[PDB]
């Protein structure tokens, strides 16, 4: 299985899926992507393994298809055996400006992210900073920026661009990250990005901790089968381990659980028990489920919902392990000054953030949670709002949220909170 | 006969233009292909001899005592002659 | 690209420089020219007093606010380079008034057209890149034929100052220097005094301007081309007195 | 909230005009895809008095609350769903010329 | 085709040259004077030279030749040649 | 306010460390600010401000520590130039370098009361001026000295004076 | 050039009068600081073998890809020495299309057969198009000259039409250019680009949502008898 997680940001019409696309060779559908056109709607996966090519650095010219570069087990290019050294899966987070919210929701589940920029467009659009600042919630250390387009427009364009992008970072974020040409629709220039890859180091992770798994796919029950048994294939809890080993035959809790209805105006939520049936990782089998990675940990018990995702923002744990449910969560909120996501005429140009008050529509992004909330107290010390959710959160850590608004039919991040429990 | 195609004189006012839309009173709406946004008239041996229609393009004179009065349509230019005019090197 | 709306702009600048006598100003009459720096003189003072290091275009109908500089700061004189040069000495009489007025305007014209030209240089430069990079390829990159026009054009534009004041040096110098330094690489010394010389012209505003934001080589076919065989060597239309 | 927003941001809603034309140089022109709650008696009844015009609100079988007007008008049977939440700016098809 | 040629520096006989120098025309540039120049200068010093390190008719020669050409070298400000140009042409030409 | 007072310490903790054993590289900073507002912000305030650098090393480091001050201090700094429009991000820059170098002027009478004396006011300005960390208009630096400072108030009128003609007699080139 | 010190009155005016002497050692002093500061960044020096290589990686960046990426795109020879010159903003050439004013109710449009070919779309799709828009008649069969049931004054205005299709159908967003070609993936999934061959989907036309009524009656009810 996969070791480290992937991640794509970029505005829409820049390449996300695209560079995914180069790579991995497959794409990502769900039907309704089609009728809408260019919109991704849901969130990529896919899988590449890395193994070293021996004499590529930067030679001139190979086949566009990635096969003679690393996911295959001899190599052309060096014409000499391969060896493994890393193994990664991809995640795409939309681009477009709706989808915002569901960006949020796996932007926690990642180890790392591509920026992507294209020539053909301005300096640096709103979605794309909207992006980086989303990330500074969660804190990754690893990224890297690129251009997607450079061989559609001249090298002359090409080069300008670079300079603004490149003084413009490590004056917002050090590490002086790099800023890379390739192409990915022709497939071109793969060996210079795999080469940054490979460099960027194995994260730590525990594996001997109570379990944790942060779940962001479900439904996989039939069609076909049709005969026989009868249905279906039954269902999953497919999504990333971030601590301890989810073996098979293993009791697991569904910690939000079957939400059920309030009975006056206080609801409750009772946890689901349920068994690991078997670990399915890319198209290969595992018996034991290692930290990174998306495994599809097969589950069980009743029918109804959970259709395409409607365990969204759900933690699973083994029996006797109980991340604490929350249904009111004390935030305590720090404000960016920029509304950041607005178009106007120049990013640059923005809007400035209103405070924070009583009676409004909030949203709130603790994690992978896209929860609702309303404002009921500004009030307990200055600056921490006591915000009541509808849809019960479960804290493992002590959450880093990012908090969206609505400015015009859509939330646009405001600012970022913690909570104190 | 005789030609069908003249061309602008830059000095004693005339200057290629565009018809936009039509208004009445003998007057209509017309656009400069380098500045802004203009208002034109036409001629008494044009009255009704010959028809300017909408997006017809034409070669204005403007007024030698005082700018930025009104214009007026002077001559109409053929579609004929349109398409070679706008290939040549000539206008936008 | 393109390159047509590059065209439409000298249509515009010569018919501007020509509405200013066309009519817009004539305020007071000269009255001989009283004398050419008299100008420079008292634009660096309204300049001075309501300052954004700006002024010009913006709120455009600033020629009242002469009035504040003249019944305060009323003299005896203030700046006064010209009551003395005149006889009888105008100090809130009239005349004076005026005479301002007419220096703010006939500014105005100078600066509005400079912006312009400026876009102008940008153009030019833009299309002699691409067309190099093109015959790159060949690693001899010709031709000395198709800049000229971008070279004569920037001195054209630069000797437009002896009467201007510093206009903002951010865009305008920056994109003049770098159409010779960036985009000609040229021996230096050459490079330095120039730089000197267009500070001096300036001055009445500002001096200092280096303008060393980005120098980049992908350019060096110059030097069989030299700095004055292309001059000398290469020339046809060839500056001339007036 | 988000759910909505989506599925209606990014869905349905979508806003047909279109020109044809009745003879020599006389012409119609209709609307279509605008929301059932609206009161389509105070759209056409403005349409009509900023302009000699004709309108209706007629009600034709799966397509139905579709008006139409008199005149060619094209621009300004998209330039006034613009400015006024009708068109999210994204569905406007014009059929006409 | 073309056939356009052009011409220069055409018959001027040695003895005309002496007499006359220069006879009108003169000059027309691009790179005509420049040219000549560049000659000059190689051909008065490639010829090693095998006597003149003396006798004083050379070294005022050779100074007066290094004086014509800092016109070349430091005439324009900018790319600007002001009429500056001719007096240039004088030189070399009263020179040759 | 917040019930929260600790990491507004750790922040000025972690600018004397990162210094310490590297002096090489300083970036990361302006990311630690954009984490730790919870106090009252403003860049040289806070980067200026530190714990033992900021205080009794507070002469020498300043000269130790140049190049983060020459991020905050001289510029929020931007390279921005338009052949389009560019007239209203004039004014969008310069009101937050009027603001940003004024300010820094209160900070420095702010760590000069824990380090009293009326001369070492006009020491340090001149060692900002020196380096890249400032190298704008000495009015500045002798009208915002007279006296910026409230957060301290009581060297008031007395330090007034001390904050020096030497500025004053520099500037005009006297 | 320039000394650090425990500054007191007299030592502030040494300072003061070696400035007003020439500014040149402070001004030169801050020029010499980030030549050095800038080469040890981008070169890198840095502690700890990972930001090392990161700024190693800053390294690497400056040019050394963009140059790889020049020999590549020279290298396919259709990036290059092409008629991308117009092409590109779809400078392209089209034949324009010529009509004629045939009973004062049809138009003919002579040039149809040509048109079509250009594009590289087959003859009944683009029909279709053209047709529903302008909600007429007429067919095209004959000797491929189209009819239709529209009048207009005679113009080239007819171009507005064209110029739809050829931006819904043929023409890519990835760059600006027809040499495109129509596939058939799956239901409803066609359209694909060859020129840089970004794929791209597009949808065909169905109408039939309102089309008012015109005009005449009588006959209508007479013929539906
Ligand atoms: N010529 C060229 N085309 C490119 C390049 N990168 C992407 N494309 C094209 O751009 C299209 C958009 O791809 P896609 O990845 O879906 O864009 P996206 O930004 O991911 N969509 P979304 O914003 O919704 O995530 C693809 O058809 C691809 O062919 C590039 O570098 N060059
Ligand atoms: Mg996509
Ligand atoms: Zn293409």
């Amino acid at each position: 299985q996969a070791t480290v997680n992937i991640g794509t940001i970029g505005h829409v019409a820049h390449g996300k899926s695209t560079v995914v696309k180069a790579l991995s060779g497959v794409k990502t559908q769900k039907y309704h992507r089609e009728a809408v056109m260019n919109i991704t709607i849901h969130l990529g996966y896919a899988n590449a393994k890395v193994f070293k090519c021996d004499k590529c650095e930067l030679p001139a010219a190979f086949h566009a298809f990635p096969s003679s570069q690393p996911d295959k087990t001899d190599c052309p290019t060096c014409g000499s055996p391969l060896t493994l050294k890393r193994h990664f899966s991809f995640v795409d987070c939309p681009g477009h400006d709706v989808l915002m919210a569901t960006m949020l929701n796996g932007a926690a589940i990642m180890d790392a992210a591509l920026l992507l920029i294209a020539a053909n467009e301005p300096f640096p659009q709103p979605q794309t900073l909207e992006h980086l600042k989303a990330v500074e919630i969660m804190r990754l250390a690893n990224l890297v920026i690129l251009q997607n387009k450079i061989d559609l427009v001249g090298e002359v364009h090409a080069q300008d661009q670079y300079h603004k992008i490149r003084n413009y970072i490590d004056s917002t974020i050090g590490s002086n990250i790099p800023i890379i040409p390739i192409s990915a629709q022709l497939k071109r220039n793969i060996d210079y990005l795999l080469e940054y890859l490979c460099h960027i180091p194995l994260p730590t992770r525990q594996l001997n901790c109570p379990a944790h798994m942060t779940v962001v796919r479900s439904f996989d029950i039939n069609k076909p089968g049709e005969v026989d048994i009868e249905n279906l294939r039954g269902g999953v809890a497919g999504g990333t381990v971030t601590r301890g080993i989810i073996r098979v035959n293993q009791v697991l809790e569904i910690r939000p659980g079957q939400v059920h209805a309030q009975t006056g105006g206080t609801f409750s939520c009772t946890p689901l028990r349920t068994r690991a049936l078997t670990l399915k990782a890319e198209d290969n089998s595992l018996q034991y489920a290692v930290p990174g990675g998306l495994i599809a940990v097969g589950t069980t018990l009743d029918p109804t919902l959970t259709r395409q995702d409607k365990m969204v923002g759900h933690m699973i744990a083994d029996e006797g392990s109980l991340p604490e449910v929350y249904a009111e969560i004390e935030v305590q909120y720090f404000l960016f000054e920029e509304m950041v996501g607005r178009s106007k005429q120049r990013d640059r140009n923005a809007k400035r953030v209103q405070k924070l008050n009583l009676q409004e529509t909030l949203q709130i992004n603790v994690g992978t949670l896209t929860a609702g909330a309303t404002v009921v107290n500004i009030t307990k010390n200055p600056d921490i709002a006591k915000l009541t959710l509808v849809t019960p959160v479960c804290c493992t850590l002590d959450e880093h949220i990012a908090i969206s608004r609505l400015v015009e039919k859509n939330f646009r991040l405001i600012g970022w909170g913690i909570i104190r429990r | 006969q005789k030609r069908d195609i003249v061309y602008a004189d830059p000095q004693e006012g005339e200057e290629y233009a565009q018809v936009k839309k039509a208004l009445g009173n003998l007057r209509l709406e017309l656009q400069l292909a380098d500045g802004s946004k203009a208002i034109g008239s036409i001629r008494g041996a044009m009255v009704r001899k010959v028809w300017i229609g909408q997006g017809d393009v034409v070669l204005v004179s403007k007024r030698s005592f005082n700018k930025n009065d009104i214009v007026d349509v002077i001559h109409r230019y053929n579609p004929a002659e349109v398409r070679a005019l706008v290939k040549d090197e000539v206008i936008p | 690209l393109g390159g047509s709306t590059n065209t439409a702009v000298p249509l515009k600048l010569e018919m501007w420089r020509l509405l200013v006598a066309a009519s817009q100003l004539r305020e007071v009459e000269f009255a001989f020219a009283m004398e050419d720096p008299a100008l420079k003189d008292s634009k660096g003072a309204s300049k001075k007093k309501d300052s954004k290091s700006e002024y010009k275009m913006l709120y455009g109908f600033h020629v009242i606010n002469q009035f504040v500089e003249r019944e305060a700061v009323k003299g005896n004189h203030w700046g006064q380079l010209d009551p003395l040069r005149k006889a009888k000495p105008d100090m809130t009489i009239v005349e004076a008034r005026s005479y301002l007025r007419w220096v703010y305007l006939s500014f105005v014209e100078m600066h509005i057209q400079l912006k312009l030209k400026c876009r102008v240089v940008k153009l030019q430069l833009e299309n002699w890149r691409a067309e190099r990079e093109r015959a790159r390829l060949a690693q001899e990159s010709p031709k000395i034929a198709l800049g000229i026009p971008l070279f004569l054009y920037c001195h054209h534009h630069v000797l437009a100052v002896i009467r201007d004041e510093g206009p903002r040096m951010s865009s305008e110098d920056i994109d003049t220097v770098r159409s010779a330094l960036k985009h000609f690489d040229l021996p230096d010394s050459y490079y330095n005094k120039l730089d000197q010389c267009i500070a001096r012209w300036q001055n009445m505003t500002l001096g200092t301007l280096l303008p060393s934001l980005l120098p980049q080589d992908k350019q060096l076919f110059e030097t069989p081309e030299m700095l004055q065989l292309i001059h000398m060597g290469h020339l046809l239309e060839r500056p001339f007195v007036r | 909230q988000q759910k909505r927003s989506v599925q209606d941001a990014l869905e349905a809603q979508k806003v047909h005009i279109r020109v044809q034309q009745r003879k020599g140089k006389k012409f119609v022109t209709s609307v279509q895809g605008l929301n059932q709650a609206l009161n389509f008696r105070r759209i056409s009844r403005e349409f009509q008095r900023r302009w000699g015009c004709n309108g209706t609100v007629i009600v034709t079988p799966d397509a139905g609350t579709v008006i139409q007007l008199q005149g060619n008008w094209s621009e300004e049977i998209k330039k006034f769903l613009l400015d006024e939440n009708m068109a999210t700016e994204q569905n406007l098809e014009i059929h006409s010329l | 085709n073309c056939y356009i040629r052009d011409l220069h520096p055409l018959s001027i006989l040695t003895a005309d040259q002496l007499q006359r120098g220069f006879p009108p025309d003169i000059s027309l540039v691009p790179s005509e004077v420049v040219s000549l120049f560049e000659k000059m200068h190689s051909k008065f010093n490639e010829v090693v030279w095998p006597n003149y390190s003396s006798l004083q008719l050379a070294k005022t020669l050779r100074a007066q030749l290094m004086l014509i050409e800092p016109s070349k070298y430091f005439e324009a400000e900018t790319y600007i040649t002001q009429e500056r140009a001719r007096q240039y042409e004088a030189e070399v030409k009263n020179a040759f | 306010e917040d019930t929260r007072e600790p990491p507004q310490k750790i922040l000025a903790r972690c600018m004397q460390q990162y210094p310490d054993e590297s002096e090489e590289v300083m970036r990361r900073c302006i990311e630690l600010m954009t984490t730790y507002n919870l106090k009252e912000k403003m860049g040289p305030l806070l980067v200026l401000d530190g714990i033992e650098l900021a205080e009794k090393e507070f002469m020498a480091g300043l000269r130790r520590h140049s190049r983060l001050l020459k991020r905050f201090c001289r510029v929020t700094g931007t390279a921005l130039l338009d052949a389009a429009t560019d007239e209203a991000t004039k004014s969008d820059l310069l009101r937050r370098e009027k603001r940003l170098q004024s300010a820094t002027i209160e900070e420095s009478a702010r760590i000069c009361a824990r380090r009293f004396e009326p001369e070492q006011m006009v020491v340090i300005l001149f060692v900002l001026f020196i380096e890249g960390v400032l190298k704008s208009a000495t009015i500045e630096e002798w009208c915002g000295d007279e006296k910026p400072i409230s957060k301290v108030d009581p060297a008031v009128d007395k330090k007034m004076k001390q904050a020096a003609a030497p500025l004053v007699e520099w500037l005009v080139g006297s | 050039s320039n000394d650090l010190y425990a500054l007191l009155k007299r030592i502030t005016r040494q300072e003061v009068e070696r400035r007003m002497i020439e500014h040149e050692q402070l001004r030169q002093k801050q020029q010499r600081v980030p030549q050095v500061e800038r080469f040890l960044d981008a070169t890198s020096k840095t502690g700890s073998s990972g930001s090392s290589g990161g700024g190693g990686n800053k390294a690497t960046e400056e040019g050394c890809g963009y140059n790889y990426s020049v020999m590549l795109r020279r290298l396919f020879f259709a990036l290059n020495r092409n008629k991308e010159s117009s092409a590109m903003t779809e400078r392209n050439r089209l034949p324009e299309p010529k009509l004629e004013k045939i009973g004062k109710k049809k138009v003919i449009i002579t040039n149809f057969g040509r048109i079509c070919q250009a594009f590289n779309r087959p003859i009944q799709d683009v029909k279709d198009y053209i047709e529903k828009e302008l909600s007429v008649g007429g067919n095209l069969d004959s000797n491929d000259a189209l009819i239709l049931k529209y009048e207009i004054q005679k113009s080239t205005a007819f171009d507005n039409i064209l110029y739809k299709y050829l931006d819904e159908f043929v023409k890519c967003n990835s760059c600006h250019k027809i040499d495109t070609t129509l596939t058939k993936e799956g239901r409803r999934m066609e359209l694909r680009c060859n020129w840089c061959t970004a794929t791209r989907t597009v949808q065909a036309v169905g109408s039939a949502t309102y089309s008012a009524q015109v005009g005449k009656r009588s006959k209508a009810r007479l013929q539906a008898m």
